[PDB]
């Protein structure tokens, strides 16, 4: 492995992307709820970084 | 007529085999109401002092 590899890693898999809603309009077939995705990307603790 | 890719003969595949392309608004979160119409609203926020 190199060190760009290692950078390049960090960029990409520690990163919060965006998520649209689930069940928003336009929708032929209306959704009695409009949903929101949340995810978290981005890791907190010594243990997910490594 | 966006060319997404070439197939390996002489036949584009595009944008309206895999998608329909039209005119629509940003966004249809929102709507205003006047009384019994549709209109858009303008709020005006005062700039301070």
């Amino acid at each position: 492995v190199t060190a760009n590899d290692v950078i390049n890693a960090v960029n990409d898999q520690n990163a919060q992307y965006a998520t649209g809603k689930i069940g928003e309009e336009p929708v032929v077939n209306k959704s009695p709820q409009v949903i929101s995705i949340t995810m978290q990307g981005r890791l907190q603790t010594p243990q997910e970084f490594e | 007529n966006i060319i997404l890719r070439v197939n390996e003969d002489k036949s584009f595949l595009r944008i309206k085999d895999v998608a329909k392309v039209e005119i629509g608004a940003e966004q249809y979160n929102s709507t205003g109401r006047l009384n019994t119409s549709a209109a858009v609203p303008i709020i005006i926020n005062l700039q301070s002092g």
